[PDB]
């Protein structure tokens, strides 16, 4: 109940480190809290006699100091470690810098250590003795320079290391292997090189391991099978090379291995194809080779499996609908030069599928098979089919479909019919085809749409009115999507809401009820045909980044009204027949002088004095 | 990357009842899909638009780290607390827009670093003192806006002074010279 | 245009 005092006089210290006062701490000494330590925010107590303090003094000891996210700046001083009933010190995501002393290192009494998040910086202590700690978290810090060698000398109780997100540098240290309680090891996001140290794979209760990010080489040897517990492995983003071993019958527990983005080549291990456990498994982008091959009877935990930007040769496997819990494919960039097997008509568990850019042919059969997927979520078709003619019949349905995205196809035809038994799609990408016709109305009737991509066709006549309508427009496991380096969105959601029109043919006017759409952040029409006056009401789409007009042939003033989208950073009226004053809002001016250009009576700033 | 962390300093001090940030997430590698956030083709922070937000909070040092940011328009929100001096660190600033804030303390000398600007609207903020004189070196500047602050001080003709009035220093607390309404004694 | 890979 009452505070020790050398823990407030070690409390005292750490607080003068700071750069900034701890709401719910007494601290200037004019503060009216408590003088008490142990009614501090973020300070627990436990009796001397609980922690077996037998002395005269009944006092109350500081046995946790938990200070996540209270935004602090400073030092950690030493003088921390001056508090010996120190069990849990948890600083996480604050503004902490410097570097750490030895003497906290050294504390018998610490269980969690949990300092992440924070600027700490310079080379991490080599005496460690903390022969209480069950976690030791520096995950994201300024760190450099080797791991400690002796890391794991004095841990005998350790459980969770991670000293993932630093500067960290040379080879696993040998004593990695001295972790013998280990179950989780973050070394990820680091500089660590050369090969993995025969010893880690000594480490029995090891459960999670996170390589990934960093220069790690060689092989990966077959003794990684001698880690029976390894549930979760992460080798991604590395240079490994050769075969991967084939070890998969030994890891009985492994339902996650990311191994993409290294030198790996061959064929996939028997074992591998075979496991029991694996659940997600990603591949892609390494130089693997061969013909595909998962047996679906022994892969029964199989959920995201992703190949993509391979070497594989040979047939899309036909057998892949007999397993039984598999969502997800990323197939892209890998050039089988076929059609979807006929078998896929049976994948009932398939909610995301990517072919983009494999070279896939027949697109009359590859859609009449894959609706009968019923749990279609996601379909990329994108760099396919090229030339053909998508398929205007009236039957197809998909009826689950949130995302469809076949773009760069140079497709023929129009926008179908079928299209329209889709009405959960959020997410429609037509573009750079050779479709053509009118964009039909009864695409504004889709009241989950937020994103259409028509540009880069040959569609003509007007902008459909019901557009101005568009439900998600007015108000408002994984599979990446790359948009044309290529930035990446890692679903849906993160794509700004978006009418893309540009490039096509399209004539008539700017309909002012665009007006209505608050929740559009990206509108593009440039490149057409249209004419008449950019009208007032634009200025009521509040959302609005993104405003491009461009080579148009629209007359008139660009309305002053425009000053009210706040958030619109770029904007293009560029060749048009425009004319008069161009605004002088803020965000105006800071619009580029070829953001005005090839409009001749337009003047003001930007332009020739009026 | 280090820019997507250093505008997620950004986000965590702010606050945001709209959502306007809910699409900057810190995980991603750089911060370039981010909404209102503006790259160029080598994928480098080139613009932050957050004008008139309804975003309350304060700024961080971390935006300083934005080596080729142009653009930074935080006008018309709630935002209060300091002008972090290492904006001063932004030399491809052409644009600096806090006016119709909250901001209060003086204004960073390190300002004058900034070579290229074009922009500097400080105006209708509650900040005070002096007026740094190195403003004087930035030939660039073709708007100035201090009016409706509580600075204090004397404010000179000469340099890039020379091209303002007396509606750029207008309602503050204490300011004189030949750039203003009120010579100095 | 969107594409996976
Ligand atoms: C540190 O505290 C935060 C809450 O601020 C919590 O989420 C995290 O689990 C803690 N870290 C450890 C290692 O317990
Ligand atoms: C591993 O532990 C043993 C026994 O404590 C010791 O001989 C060895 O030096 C340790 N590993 C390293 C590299 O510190
Ligand atoms: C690993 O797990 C078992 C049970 O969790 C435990 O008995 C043993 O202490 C652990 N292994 C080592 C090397 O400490
Ligand atoms: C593919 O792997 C290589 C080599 O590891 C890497 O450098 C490259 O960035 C990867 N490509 C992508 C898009 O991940
Ligand atoms: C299947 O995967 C889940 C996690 O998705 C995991 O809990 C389980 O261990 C796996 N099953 C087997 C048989 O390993
Ligand atoms: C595939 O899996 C089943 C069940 O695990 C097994 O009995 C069968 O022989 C396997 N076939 C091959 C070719 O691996
Ligand atoms: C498509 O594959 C081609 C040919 O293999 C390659 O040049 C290109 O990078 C790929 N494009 C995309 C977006 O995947
Ligand atoms: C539009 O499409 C063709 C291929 O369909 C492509 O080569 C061209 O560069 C694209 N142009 C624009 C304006 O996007
Ligand atoms: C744009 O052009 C006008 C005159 O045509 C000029 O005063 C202004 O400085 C130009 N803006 C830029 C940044 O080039
Ligand atoms: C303007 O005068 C001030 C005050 O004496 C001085 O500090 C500043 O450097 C001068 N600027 C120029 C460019 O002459």
């Amino acid at each position: 109940l009452t505070c020790n005092s050398n823990d407030l006089k070690a409390l005292e210290g750490f607080m003068r480190g700071l750069e900034s006062s701890i709401d719910g701490w007494k601290w200037n000494e004019s503060s009216s809290f408590s003088s008490n330590c142990c009614d501090w925010v973020g300070i627990s107590c436990k009796s001397s006699v609980s922690l077996g303090l037998d002395d005269v003094n009944e006092s109350g000891r500081v046995v946790e100091l938990e200070l996540g996210r209270r935004k602090l700046s400073g030092k950690l001083s030493e003088s921390v470690a001056k508090l010996d009933q120190l069990k849990v010190l948890n600083l996480t995501h604050n503004s902490l810098s410097g570097s750490i002393a030895a003497s906290l290192l050294n504390l018998s009494n610490l269980e969690v250590l949990d300092l992440s998040s924070n600027d700490f910086s310079g080379l991490f202590p080599s005496l460690i003795n903390l022969p209480s700690l069950r976690v030791l978290n520096v995950y994201e810090n300024s760190f450099h320079g080797l791991i400690p060698a002796s890391l794991c000398n004095n841990l005998p109780r350790i459980r969770e290391i991670d000293l993932a997100m630093n500067y960290f540098d040379g080879s696993i240290p040998v004593g990695i292997g001295n972790c013998s309680s280990v179950e989780y090891l973050g070394l990820a996001s680091n500089n660590l090189s050369g090969s993995i140290p025969q010893e880690l794979f000594q480490l029995s209760n090891l459960s999670v391991l996170a390589l990934q990010n960093n220069r790690l080489s060689g092989a990966l040897s077959s003794k990684l099978g001698k880690l029976s517990n390894l549930g979760r492995l992460d080798i991604s983003s590395n240079k490994f090379s050769g075969k991967i071993p084939d070890v998969f019958l030994e890891l009985n527990k492994l339902w996650y291995f990311s191994a993409q983005s290294n030198l790996f080549n061959g064929e996939m291990p028997r074992s591998l194809s075979n496991s029991r456990s694996i659940s997600l498994l990603s591949l892609r982008n390494n130089t693997l080779s061969g013909q595909i091959y998962l047996n679906c009877s022994a892969m029964t935990n199989l959920t995201s499996l992703d190949l993509a930007s391979n070497s594989f040769s040979g047939s899309i496997p036909s057998n892949l609908p007999n397993c039984l819990r598999l969502k997800t494919i990323n197939f892209a960039k890998i050039k089988f030069i076929a059609q979807i097997p006929e078998s896929f008509k049976n994948f009932q568990s398939l909610t995301s599928l990517s072919f983009s850019n494999s070279s896939i042919q027949n697109i009359s059969s590859a859609l009449e098979i894959l609706q009968h997927c019923q749990n279609l979520k996601t379909l990329v078709l994108t760099l396919n089919f090229q030339k053909e003619e998508l398929p205007s019949v009236p039957s197809l349905q998909f009826k689950n479909l949130k995302v469809l995205i076949i773009a760069s196809c140079q497709l023929r035809g129009t926008v179908p019919q079928w299209l329209s038994n889709s009405p959960s799609l959020q997410l429609l990408d037509l573009s750079w085809n050779q479709l053509s016709g009118t964009i039909p109305p009864w695409l504004g009737s889709l009241n989950s749409l937020f994103y259409l991509d028509l540009s880069n066709n040959t569609f003509i006549g007007e902008i459909p009115h019901s557009l101005t309508s568009l439900q998600s427009l007015v108000s408002k496991p994984d599979f990446p999507f790359f948009k044309k380096g290529g930035l990446q969105y890692n679903q849906p959601s993160s794509f700004p809401p978006m009418i893309d029109l540009s490039y096509n043919s399209l004539n008539g006017s700017i309909w002012p009820e665009f007006g209505d759409l608050r929740q559009l952040h990206v509108l593009n029409l440039k490149n057409n045909n249209l004419s008449g006056n950019i009208p007032a009401n634009l200025s009521g789409m509040t959302s609005l980044e993104v405003l491009d007009l461009s080579h148009n042939n629209l007359s008139g003033n660009i309305p002053p009204s425009l000053v009210k989208l706040s958030f619109l950073s770029t904007f293009s009226v560029a060749y048009n027949k425009l004319s008069g004053p161009i605004p002088t809002g803020v965000q105006f001016q800071t619009f580029p002088n070829s953001s005005f250009e090839g409009n001749q009576g337009l003047c003001g700033e930007h332009a020739s004095p009026c | 990357n280090m820019e997507g962390d250093a505008l997620h300093s950004l986000r965590a001090n702010l606050v945001d009842p709209n959502n306007v940030l809910q699409s900057w997430d810190p995980t991603l590698v750089n911060p370039c899909t981010w909404f209102h956030v503006t790259c160029n083709n080598e994928n480098s922070v080139i613009r932050v638009d957050l004008g008139n937000a309804d975003l309350s909070g304060q700024l961080v040092p971390q935006l300083g780290q934005l080596k080729n940011l142009q653009y930074l328009e935080l006008y018309s929100n709630n935002i209060t607390g300091p002008v972090p001096s290492d904006l001063g660190n932004l030399t491809n600033l052409v644009s600096l827009d806090l006016y119709l804030n909250s901001f209060t303390g003086p204004i960073p000398d390190s300002l004058g670093k900034l070579f290229k600007l074009r922009f500097l609207r400080l105006n209708n903020n509650s900040l005070t003192g002096p007026i740094p004189m190195s403003l004087t070196n930035i030939m660039t500047l073709q708007v100035l806006d201090l009016s409706n602050n509580r600075l204090s001080g004397s404010v000179p003709d000469n340099g890039s002074f020379s091209l303002f009035t007396p509606i750029s220093f207008a309602n503050n607390l204490d300011l004189c010279g030949p750039v203003t309404s009120r010579p100095c004694p | 245009y969107i594409y996976t890979q």
